[PDB]
RNA sequence: GAUGUUAGGAGGGCAAAUCCGCCGAAUUUAAGCAUAUAAUUAAGCGGAAGAAAAGAAAAUAACUAUGAUUCCUUUAGUAACGGCGAGUGAACAAGGACCAGCUCAAACGGUUAAUCCUUCGUUUGGUGCAAACCUUUCGACGGAAUUGUCGUU
RNA sequence: UUUUAAUUUAUUCAUUGGAAUUUUUCAUGUCGAGUCGUGUUCUUUGAGAUUGGAGCACUAAUACGUGUGAUACAUUUCACA
RNA sequence: ACGGACCAAGGAGUCUAGCAAAUGUGCAAGUGUAUAUGAUUCUUUAAACAUUUUACGCAUAAUUAAUG
């Protein structure tokens, strides 16, 4: 890789492309983040626009374990089972599925898309959102909360 | 100065793997291709020669 | 700094070069491990160098529906299956003093690993054909015929392994049964309003029995 | 039974018979040498409450200990530093008394033995008054002993010096577990090392 | 939150006793060694100052009281529980 | 307590890559610099092993709960700290390697220290050509120990 | 050559103790003090009305106790140790 | 204006971490099998091969100091 780099192409040209009025110095603006708000600031500013100052309040030890929660949309429901039980299920309207999320490693079913028509669909989940539930009650499903 | 902490290795997708060693038994099963690799194959009857 | 990059933020600042450490022996420490794990259970002669853990439920609310090893069975877990835990640990089972079974589903499935092993445990004698029939909840020693018809078949070490769950995340029922009259989110957010004020209680409750 | 009463005894500190005693051997420690050998120990109970037993090879020293921070080690106040770095007055250091105190009978005055605790004894304004007990690694009566013996063998040499004894597990931070020790557990120096080790593996 | 010893908990992943449905599952020698100690030590200085402040017995006395225990001993709880003890003491010697 | 060329013993010094205590900077970065950073680093003093150190919860969690220590993957450049600037920065859970638990103190034992050590002897046998080594329990003596050894849990 | 597994074989006679669990009772025992803790000072930490350590001053309770539960308090539940 | 008396040999944009863009490659709402395990592989081989039907990262959803 290295008969690859830009350096060779420039063996026998003095500068080395770093130019020959600026050169190429040691930090000549400093060193890491260091003129954030002085000389740097255009960059700061126009790059990274809210990074000076703190906003909100601190949580002393987090503990995400306590709020992980992973999320699926009701447009997925059906998608989770294989096709030929897919197939069944619209066939047969006698019986539908209730689809524990949760063992697929869901906790909230969040209500974005569309589901099918007049097929309907029973939901276990720790949390729903409240237009996933009126979706899923709409379709002619059921929601039920576990935990 | 030359440092161990070269990167060594290389991590190789695990199916980029597969289709390479896929692709290389394909190769050596026609003809012209194990020719052009440089083995003297112009006497044996079919080059997926397999024995009992 | 320049262009448009993110802010820059490596902790390189002190002297890293004498903390960098590259393993080169990965696979050669595990043909070692593999060997020393070889050598100790040719070793022992046929006793396998597991040790039976019990099923244990991982904390939290993120791995609530996991299960896994944990380490030693408790005392009641010990007493169900029938044997000490000095004597438990005598034929490779672990034991812990500190878990304690809050359900009684754990209690049984646990007792119930234990009454397998058990069962699968064939013990040899300690005084080479003086077999006695064992102290402690230790099983009666086998007999020569069956020690060695037993010592030449497969050891079963399934068992040590975690077991499996059945996935029932798929499952089918009638349509006349679906309650339309449930309000999941209604329920959620009425819980959470009342949460505090059923703590209270709770406290309350607490307060009263404690006279 | 005896025992229990003198530790309920030695609970008050501040009763007249325990403020008379106090003050009276702390007056006769005074006046002894800093490092003395005692012939039993002068606090039964508590000596025996830790490691001490009645056996053959097992000795007590008596030890005195100046009160106080140090002081930088500094000719004057003429530290050449930040001024982050300039104090000399109120610099405390990481070894409490009670391991200095056993640090001084334990480096060479008795070099052939092995420091097991030591306890409190007495106070003063100037001075910290200190019992160590001592075990001798070489004579049979304690290398016989199926208990005690762990002390025979030469990785115990020096726990005085090397933060081993209880003091020594206090000022190491070992003394607290869980959220309130967490970097102090294997050695602080050893996890902060650990803490920024930086690992990279063959192949990436 | 709170959870419910008896009662089993409600299927549901928030609110009061939250979670999964499992089935739950639930001096005569002291106070000889105490009357022995307190006979050949008495009390600490400060126990005799809580002592006539007790005595005292006016409400700003036990305020004081209660002040002086929580400042020699710290904590509120430690200075609390000394007062108490002192008042118990005082009224069984005052019987 | 002293004192003993009394009998038998121990410590001292070297060596350090890894390891355990202490002590302890500044260069440097902040485009200046003083807090900060460099760094709980270098230098200095002391102390061990083939590993050391840590270690069997006055621990986590808040769950359907886990269960000594150490290390690896990750948590995570995250919670947090910070002229909130430059910079700094963990822990729990999860997956693995390995896997091991214990005893003093305190309790109880006085129709009986049931303990320990020193010295001198006796034999129960074994491998060695030898040199030497491993096993042996009957003691006797002199002491230590009730200001507490040992047994039980 | 080293050790270390499986495989060979043990049979009579005897009294000397010890251990686990299970029956029926007595009795709810012990549990580490100038220590913990608190205040202050310095240092250390990511630890922030202080993470640990140290100096100084004060100085505990007795398991119904006392320590932890990452914001300083008072009254108090709960969990863990 | 400074360097160069002469000749030979040596002599300077590299390595690692992290981010992005570009392009090539594989797979695709998934992707990467991490550490580790197994296996009549054990000169090569410290590499190749493999992974009893929710480990983790990134992505798959954003927004808010925040209860959410």
């Amino acid at each position: 890789a290295t008969r690859f780099k830009k350096n060779r192409k420039k063996r026998g040209h003095v500068s080395a492309g770093h130019g020959r009025v600026g050169k190429h110095r040691k930090h000549p603006g400093g060193r890491g983040k260091a003129g954030g708000l002085h000389h740097m600031r255009i960059n700061f500013d126009k790059y990274h626009p809210g990074y000076f100052g703190k906003v909100g309040m601190r949580h002393l030890n987090l503990l995400k374990n306590r709020t992980y929660c992973p999320t699926i949309n009701v447009d997925k429901l059906w998608g989770l089972l294989p096709e030929e039980k897919k197939k069944e299920f619209s066939e047969n309207k006698d019986i539908a599925p209730v689809i524990d999320v949760t063992r697929k490693g869901y906790f909230k079913v969040l209500g974005n898309g569309k589901l099918k028509h007049n097929q309907p669909i029973v939901v276990k989940a720790r949390y729903f959102s409240s237009v996933a539930e009126k979706k899923i009650k709409a379709v002619g499903g059921q929601c039920i909360l576990v935990a | 100065p030359t440092k161990i902490w070269r990167r060594w290795g290389r991590k190789v997708n695990l199916k980029e793997k597969r289709y390479a060693v896929c692709s290389s038994i394909a190769a050596s099963g026609v003809t012209s291709l194990v020719l052009a690799r440089g083995h003297r194959i112009s006497h044996l009857k079919e080059v997926p020669l397999v024995v009992s | 700094v320049a262009h448009n990059n993110v802010l820059p933020n490596v902790h390189l600042h002190k002297w890293w070069q004498r903390h960098v450490r590259v393993n080169f022996s990965k696979n050669i420490k595990k043909k070692k491990r593999r060997l020393l794990r070889e050598k100790r259970r040719k070793a022992n002669g046929g006793t396998p160098i597991e040790k039976l853990h019990p099923i244990v439920h991982c904390p939290t609310q993120r791995y609530n529906f996991r299960t896994r090893l944990g380490k030693g069975f408790t005392f009641e877990e010990l007493k169900g299956a029938g044997l000490t835990p000095r004597a438990a640990q005598t034929i490779g089972i672990c034991y812990d003093k500190r878990r304690k079974n809050r359900s009684e589903e754990s209690l049984t499935k646990n007792v119930e690993r234990l009454l397998k092993y058990k069962n699968s445990l064939v013990m040899i004698p300690l005084k080479k054909n003086k077999a006695k029939k064992g102290i402690g909840g230790i099983p009666a020693d086998a007999d020569k015929n069956t020690i060695k018809e037993f010592r030449n078949k497969k050891p079963l070490l399934s068992i040590f392994k975690k077991e499996k769950n059945t996935k029932p995340f798929y499952e089918t029922i009638e349509v006349s049964k679906i309650d339309k009259e449930f309000l999941a989110y209604k329920t959620l957010r009425r819980a959470k309003l009342a949460e505090r004020r059923k703590n209270r209680r709770q406290q309350k409750k607490d307060i009263k029995f404690k006279s | 039974g005896a025992y229990k009463y003198i530790q309920e005894i030695w609970k008050k500190k501040q009763s007249d018979a325990m403020h008379f005693l106090l003050r009276v051997r702390t007056w006769e420690y005074r006046q002894l040498p800093v490092v003395h050998r005692v012939s039993k120990p002068s606090r039964p109970d508590k000596a025996r409450r830790l490691g001490y037993k009645a056996i053959q090879g097992f000795v007590i020293y008596r030890v005195r200990v100046r009160r106080g921070d140090r002081k930088k080690r500094v000719k004057k106040g003429i530290v050449h530093g930040k001024p982050k770095h300039q104090g000399v007055h109120k610099q405390k250091s990481t070894r409490n008394l009670k391991s200095v105190a056993e640090g001084k009978v334990g480096k060479s005055i008795c070099g052939n033995l092995r420091v097991l605790n030591s306890y409190w004894v007495g106070q003063d304004a100037v001075y910290k008054y200190y019992e160590v007990i001592l075990v001798d690694p070489n004579h049979n009566a304690v290398r016989n002993n199926p208990k005690i013996n762990w002390i025979c063998n030469p990785v115990h040499k020096h726990r005085e010096l090397r933060g081993l004894t209880s003091a020594g597990k206090k000022y190491r931070g070992l003394r607290v577990k869980g959220h309130l020790s967490a970097k102090s557990r294997p050695s602080i120096r050893a996890n902060w090392k650990r803490r920024q080790l930086i690992k990279l593996r063959k192949c990436r | 939150g709170r959870k419910s010893t008896i009662k089993p908990a409600t299927g549901i992943a928030v609110g009061f006793n939250s979670g999964h449905v499992v089935t739950k599952r639930n001096s005569k020698r002291k106070e000889l060694i105490k009357d022995v100690v307190r006979e050949i030590t008495g009390f600490s200085p400060y126990e005799k100052r809580i002592i006539e402040l007790i005595k005292i017995g006016t409400s700003a006395s036990t305020k004081r009281s209660l002040k002086y225990a929580k400042k020699k001993l710290g904590t509120h709880k430690r200075g609390k529980a000394k007062r108490e003890e002192i008042q118990k003491v005082v009224i069984l010697q005052r019987r």
